């Protein structure tokens, strides 16, 4: 019935710098309230009233607006800032949520460190064979990465997990999973990982040799 | 202290039905407005509804008015939230939250959650992630493959060492073909920190389940 915008949706902001997020009514709302919310908690009661805050929040943070347009201010922006912001109005009888601000730091480019581990020994006696890459404490969060085996593109079996944005690193990190049989991987002698960033021009590459043993 | 305690969550056959429930403690139930809020995997806040303090007046999310249904007891000081033709679609954690005025969810639960799925539950196989001798060192990077479990739940993953140079990696979890779950958890280190012949713990917890535990080698 009430629809609200959140803009910008995703944003970046530098240690220091004052950042301004906006919340928008299709109608007049009678109370407009914000929340925090950081990868597996729940949400966390922010600025509530339009401008009073919540019991633990940091004298950074300022709500303002009235009608229909509201806005969070965040006057020196912290690395523990980065999160999803949303924003909710009451308008007797509903509550309705806005879809979030996803709020980044915005920090210095960094590439990747990649470490490639061959399947366990234990996992080996089961006849499963998981090759993992990891890909740590990158910016930004753009990454693609590809696996070879015996020199060629492997696609099938590749399982990919992104990291959220560390709080005081402001870094990203990245896992990579190959899994084949214990047949499919004894077949084969090299493996490889190679991730490409916007820090190389060149491809980042991990790889290991099984044979003889 | 305010305590709001989510249970009933599981895996529930797609067309079935459940109930869920809140337990509220450390505040007199009886006097607040009680409310339900709903977080699919990856997706948004979307609110259920609310009930008034004497069970005369519930209000619903128009859309959701068919399928759920909000009760609450009072003496057993229990919310409840009756889910009655489950899709997939519905696969979230479900929040009580206690309401104050002006319709702010000032105190929340921490979810329970709940899986419409078909696929059996699987618990997590262990495997440790260490390198040899030859392949890295410095900082000494291991981890823990906690692989093939249903459904995702809730993982608590501990390391049996802690410092200020020692950083922990907890990889969401990946959803592979068959509809099973893997995550892996990575400690860094200083190789000083994990010189070879010693090892580190890693303390897997998947929901309410034991605690499994794996000695991880710091070398091969
Ligand atoms: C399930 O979780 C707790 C973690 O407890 C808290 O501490 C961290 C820093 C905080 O962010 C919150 O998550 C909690 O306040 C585990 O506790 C730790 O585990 C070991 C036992 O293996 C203890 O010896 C540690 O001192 C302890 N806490 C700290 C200081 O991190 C709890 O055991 C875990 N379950 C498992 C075994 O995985
Ligand atoms: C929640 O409670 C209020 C009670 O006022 C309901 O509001 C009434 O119903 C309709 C649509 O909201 C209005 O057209 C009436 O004028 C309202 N007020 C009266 C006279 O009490 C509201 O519908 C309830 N329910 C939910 C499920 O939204
Ligand atoms: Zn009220």
């Amino acid at each position: 019935e009430i629809v609200l915008t959140q803009s910008p949706a995703i944003t970046a902001a530098s240690l220091g710098q004052k950042v301004t997020i906006t919340c928008s009514a299709s109608s007049s709302v009678s109370s407009l309230h914000w929340y925090q919310q950081k990868s597996g908690t729940s949400p966390k009661p922010w600025i509530y009233e339009i401008s009073k805050l919540a019991s633990g929040v940091p004298a950074r943070f300022s709500g303002s607006g009235s009608g229909t347009s509201y806005s969070l201010t965040i006057n020196t922006m912290e690395a523990e800032d980065a999160a999803i912001y949303y924003c909710q109005q009451w308008t007797y009888p509903l509550i309705t949520f806005g879809a979030g601000t996803k709020l980044e730091l915005k920090r210095a480019d960094a590439a990747p460190t990649v470490s490639i581990f061959p399947p366990s020994s234990e996992q080996l006696t089961s006849g499963g064979a998981s090759v993992v890459c990891f890909l740590n404490n990158f910016y930004p969060k753009d990454i693609n990465v590809k696996w070879k085996i015996d020199g060629s593109e492997r696609q099938n079996g590749v399982l990919n997990s992104w990291t959220d944005q560390d709080s005081k690193d402001s870094t990203y990190s990245m896992s990579s999973t190959l899994t084949l049989t214990k047949d499919e991987y004894e077949r084969h002698n090299s493996y490889t990982c190679e991730a490409t960033h916007k820090t190389s021009t060149s491809p980042i590459v991990k790889s290991f040799n099984r044979n003889e043993c | 202290e305010v305590k709001l305690l989510e249970s009933g969550g599981g895996l529930v056959q797609p067309g079935g039905s459940l109930k869920l429930s809140c337990a509220a403690s450390g505040f007199d139930f009886s006097k607040y407005w009680m409310s339900w809020v709903r977080q699919a995997p990856g997706k948004g806040l979307e609110w259920i509804g609310e009930i008034h303090p004497d069970s005369g007046t519930i209000n619903y999310t128009p859309s959701l008015k068919d399928k759920f249904i909000i009760s609450r007891d009072n003496a057993k000081n229990s919310l409840y939230l009756q889910m009655s033709k489950v899709r997939s679609e519905d696969t979230a954690l479900y929040y009580c939250a206690r309401l104050h005025y002006y319709g702010y969810n000032a105190y929340w639960g921490q979810g329970t959650l709940v899986t419409v799925s078909a696929e059996s539950a699987r618990n997590p196989t262990i495997y440790p992630l260490t390198l040899p001798p030859a392949l890295s060192s410095d900082p000494v990077i291991i981890g823990c493959l906690i692989h093939d479990y249903f459904p995702s739940g809730t993982m608590n993953v501990t390391w049996g060492k802690s410092g200020k140079d020692i950083t922990t990696v907890n990889f969401p979890p990946a959803l592979a073909s068959g509809g099973r779950y893997t995550m892996s958890n990575q400690l860094t280190l200083p190789a000083v920190e994990c010189p070879e012949g010693e090892s580190v713990k890693c303390s897997v917890q998947h929901d309410s389940n034991p605690v499994q535990e794996l000695d991880v080698n710091c070398s091969g």
